[PDB]
């Protein structure tokens, strides 16, 4: 069985922070590059971040320096630290294993990616 | 033999195959100017075995095969006789006595994407090594232990393919390289692919 255990979302006021935690079950964060997509109102999918194998990071221009991805291999967990949140950050956030890997050939947001249920984030006025 | 051999469709294809599902094109009934390719400053690898590139224009073969795919830059060394590693072992295997040329060039500008391109795959698990020129496109779950998998990925139950993650700021060893392997076949049968 393969799955992602996701936590840390919910409701927060603008200017606040959240921390998402994502732990694979049946495989590890070492198997593929980990990241997050977010599905904004209107079913608008956007790649938020990815931690590449080489240790480099991608961020969407709109979240750079406010959001930080990190990984703890020993804990088999990847984290998204979300600071200084804004109303336009409201979305369903989806941890992903990018690409094809030991967990199978899956799709998310039109590309190869293994997602799960995700975590709603709602940022109020 | 008046037509020019259709190499452009191979070398200039918009999309390349994943290495596990490497493409093969038969070239026949045509005139090939190998020297023009060889004296192309377009290639960072142009390595021939059992033939001289400076003499290939002199020779006729029965058929030529042009195999193509993408791999990492630090994997191009595996596309040669006598090599080991996940590409030679489980994806694309040359024979010890290969007669042909291995051609490669950096394709970061075409094959990387911002955020990562994961559409190029390689086979990471296999029960045995490929024989020379074998192709395996199967996707059965790899049973790494003594528990059977029942078609479900999980602990010691691996889907056998893996994405490369090509993103533009990868170091050059982790960048995508396009590869063409030319093999030269002489049967006891007429000979249809000549140099000028
Ligand atoms: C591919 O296109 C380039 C660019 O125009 C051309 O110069 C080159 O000869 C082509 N390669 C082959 C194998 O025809
Ligand atoms: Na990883």
């Amino acid at each position: 069985q393969v799955q992602l255990q996701e936590s840390g979302g919910g409701s927060v006021q603008a200017g606040g922070s959240l921390r998402l935690s994502c732990t694979p079950s049946g495989f590890t964060v070492h198997d593929s590059d980990m990241g997050w997509y977010r599905v904004k109102p209107g079913n608008e999918c956007e790649l938020v971040t990815t931690l590449f194998g080489d240790g480099d990071t991608y961020y969407a221009d709109s979240v750079k320096d406010r959001f930080i991805i990190s990984q703890d291999n020993a804990k088999n967990t990847v984290y998204l630290q979300m600071n200084n949140l804004k109303p336009e950050d409201t979305a369903k956030y989806h941890c992903v294993a990018r690409g094809v890997g030991v967990y199978g050939m899956h799709w998310f947001c039109g590309e190869y990616n293994f997602a799960g249920q995700g975590t709603q984030v709602t940022v109020s006025s | 033999i008046t037509n020019l051999c259709p190499f452009g469709e191979v070398f200039n294809a918009t999309r390349f195959a994943s290495v596990y599902a490497w493409n093969r094109k038969r070239i026949s009934n045509c005139v090939a100017d190998y020297s023009v390719l060889y004296n192309s400053a377009s290639f960072s690898t142009f390595k021939c075995y059992g033939v001289s590139p400076t003499k290939l224009n002199d020779l006729c073969f029965t058929n030529v095969y042009a195999d193509s795919f993408v791999i990492r830059g630090d994997e191009v060394r595996q596309i040669a006789p006598g090599q080991t590693g996940k590409i030679a072992d489980y994806n694309y295997k040359l024979p010890d006595d290969f007669t042909g040329c291995v051609i490669a060039w950096n394709s970061n500008n075409l094959d990387s994407k911002v955020g990562g391109n994961y559409n190029y795959l390689y086979r990471l698990f296999r029960k045995s090594n490929l024989k020379p020129f074998e192709r395996d496109i199967s996707t059965e779950i790899y049973q790494a232990g003594s528990t059977p998998c029942n078609g479900v990925e999980g602990f010691n139950c691996y889907f056998p393919l893996q994405s490369y993650g090509f993103q533009p700021t990868n170091g050059v060893g982790y960048q995508p390289y396009r590869v063409v392997v030319l093999s030269f076949e002489l049967l006891h049968a007429p000979a249809t692919v000549c140099g000028p």
